[PDB]
């Protein structure tokens, strides 16, 4: 199965700063990576699909970039409601797999 | 009207249906096989087009028994249908040449 | 003159135009997609030739929706045009055999 | 009955036999070549199908002299046979158009 | 004898010559390009066969301008020649059906 | 030739525990990996074919997973008769090759 590594596991940042979450795939997967936000006690919520595509309802703050094996979720100007766990997910090859998670800390 | 053009029209509709059903069935066949890439619908439709035209880039291909049977039906239908267009064109040209000759 | 040869000539000119416009539009469609290789004009012309003839080595291929629509037009036009040449040859051979028979 | 349909039927049976013998002989030819992937029977049958239809994804291919000779026979037979179907369809359409004209 | 069979024979000889000259010229064109794999004669002959039949596995392909022009000539000649065989078969079937009808 | 690495060479486990044997191929081989059990003084016995397929007569205890380069033989709830050497084997490319073996210890 495709291994998705997310390191660092925790990310500390000051309010209004730009933050970047990393996702690395164990093999090349074009742009078939999707990003989810999960707040404390909430269900996951899709933020970005196919590595860079916006979802409606998601703040413009959030963007994605990357292809092949290296992927980045970015937040321009972090704020409090962004405190969450962040997961990447691949749909290039069966079975779909998740990364292990990066926690965002302010 | 003329049989060759009826058959061409019919060939084209059938091929469109084979592409669409092939996409749906390839995903069905291929999910559950570790390593399979032919597993979402939009790229499956692309894959079936490039298989029917017999272009086959190698960006996508089935790895299961049923996926591969699906693939074969798609090939045979693309080759057959395009062959039928060529046949219909040859009938058209032959009939017009008989005329131009006065036969 | 004869319809089959007119159509062959016309098929060949159309195909050349499809290759050229396909190259230009594939680059247009594909730039802005991370990972896309089909992004400079000279290799795009090569890519469209190997797609029209349906050879498809897999050294190059579109990854976007529009790039892939472009690809489909190129395939259909290469297959169609070469089919039309075969049709025109069959008309030629059939007419000459009618003669050789005295018909 | 009619020659074109007899030949089509015969083409199809021959092609099935070429696929099967090609699979068996490709494995025979290719085992003993370090790096060869064309070495088990089920994927060899798949490989020969995708070669006969000339789809050629590139997931499998021979690397030895005899494997490649085997491959050539399979190509020629798939192209030839499918060509023969197109020919038979053109004969069918031409005969029906002669009728519809009263000739 | 009959034009269609003469042309088929002639098509086959021409194609053999194009394969052989294409192999020789592809190596010539491609050596001196860093990364090129199409650089020894035996695999070049194989490469040209899989290009003429339009199978194109993707194990080998030209990367230079002239190598790619060479490739195009080979494609056009393989497609054309095999098309000519189909044409000749359609002439054969059509003539035999005229007979079987008493025409 | 394809190199098949099996590490650890020995695996110690307590009865009824879940155990996982590892097999790594030096290049990508889809799912063309088969697993054999060899007890002391016995001949090898096929357990799993094509990475995850059951053989009849093998206890349901045994399963396989993986594709590409990373393969796992698993045993739910180990028991005494599972004390053996365990080998993986590849049939993707000529010649067929074996891994070096993992011994199971209870
Ligand atoms: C069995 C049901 C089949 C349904 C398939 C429908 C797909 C078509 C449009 C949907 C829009 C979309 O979001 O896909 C484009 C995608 C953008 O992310 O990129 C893609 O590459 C899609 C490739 C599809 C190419 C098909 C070309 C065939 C002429
Ligand atoms: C829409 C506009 C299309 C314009 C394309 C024109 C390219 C042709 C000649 C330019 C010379 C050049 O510098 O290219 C060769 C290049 C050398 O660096 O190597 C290449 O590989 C170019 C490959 C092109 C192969 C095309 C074969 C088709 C019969
Ligand atoms: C010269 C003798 C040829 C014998 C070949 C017979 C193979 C067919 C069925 C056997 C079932 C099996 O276990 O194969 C399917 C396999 C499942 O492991 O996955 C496969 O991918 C097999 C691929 C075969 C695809 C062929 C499609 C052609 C229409
Ligand atoms: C322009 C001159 C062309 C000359 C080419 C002649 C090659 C043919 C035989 C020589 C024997 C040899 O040592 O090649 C086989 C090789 C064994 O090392 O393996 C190979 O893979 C050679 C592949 C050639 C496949 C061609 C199949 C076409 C029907
Ligand atoms: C330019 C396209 C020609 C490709 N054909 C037919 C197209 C199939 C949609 C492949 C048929 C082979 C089964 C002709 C063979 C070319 C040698
Ligand atoms: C031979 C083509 C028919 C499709 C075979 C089964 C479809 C997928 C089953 O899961
Ligand atoms: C269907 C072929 C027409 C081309 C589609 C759009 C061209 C590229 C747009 O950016
Ligand atoms: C030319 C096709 C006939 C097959 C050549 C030999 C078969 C494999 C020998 O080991
Ligand atoms: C267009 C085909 C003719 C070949 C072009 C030149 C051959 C290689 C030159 O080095
Ligand atoms: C079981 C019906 C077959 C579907 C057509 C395959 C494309
Ligand atoms: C919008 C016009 C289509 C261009 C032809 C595609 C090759
Ligand atoms: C020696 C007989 C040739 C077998 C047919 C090749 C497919
Ligand atoms: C300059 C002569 C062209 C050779 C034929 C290409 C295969
Ligand atoms: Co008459
Ligand atoms: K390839
Ligand atoms: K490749
Ligand atoms: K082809
Ligand atoms: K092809
Ligand atoms: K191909
Ligand atoms: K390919």
């Amino acid at each position: 199965d495709i291994l998705l590594t997310q390191s660092p596991a925790i990310l500390s940042v000051s309010p209004g700063e730009r933050v970047s979450f990393s996702c690395r795939a164990s093999q090349s997967i074009g742009t078939d990576i999707h990003w989810y936000q999960q707040r404390t006690n909430g269900s996951p919520r899709l933020l970005i699909k196919y590595a860079s595509e916006s979802i409606s309802g998601i703040p413009s703050r959030f963007s994605g970039s990357g292809s092949g094996t290296d992927f980045t979720l970015s937040i321009n100007s972090v704020e409090s409601e962004d405190i969450a766990n962040y997961y990447c997910q691949q749909s290039n090859r069966w079975p779909f797999t998740f990364g292990s998670g990066t926690k965002l800390e302010i | 009207s003329a049989l060759h053009w009826r058959a061409a029209g019919a060939a084209t509709v059938l091929l469109v249906i084979v592409l669409l059903a092939g996409s749906y069935l390839a995903v069905l066949a291929e999910r559950g096989a570790p390593g399979a890439q032919l597993i979402t619908y939009p790229r499956a439709l692309w894959w079936s087009v490039e298989t029917a035209t017999t272009v086959g880039y190698g960006d996508l291909y089935p790895v299961t028994l049923w996926g591969r049977c699906v693939a074969v039906v798609v090939m045979v239908a693309g080759i057959t249908s395009f062959g039928l267009v060529t046949a219909a064109l040859a009938t058209w040209f032959v009939g017009r040449e008989q005329e131009r000759r006065g036969h």
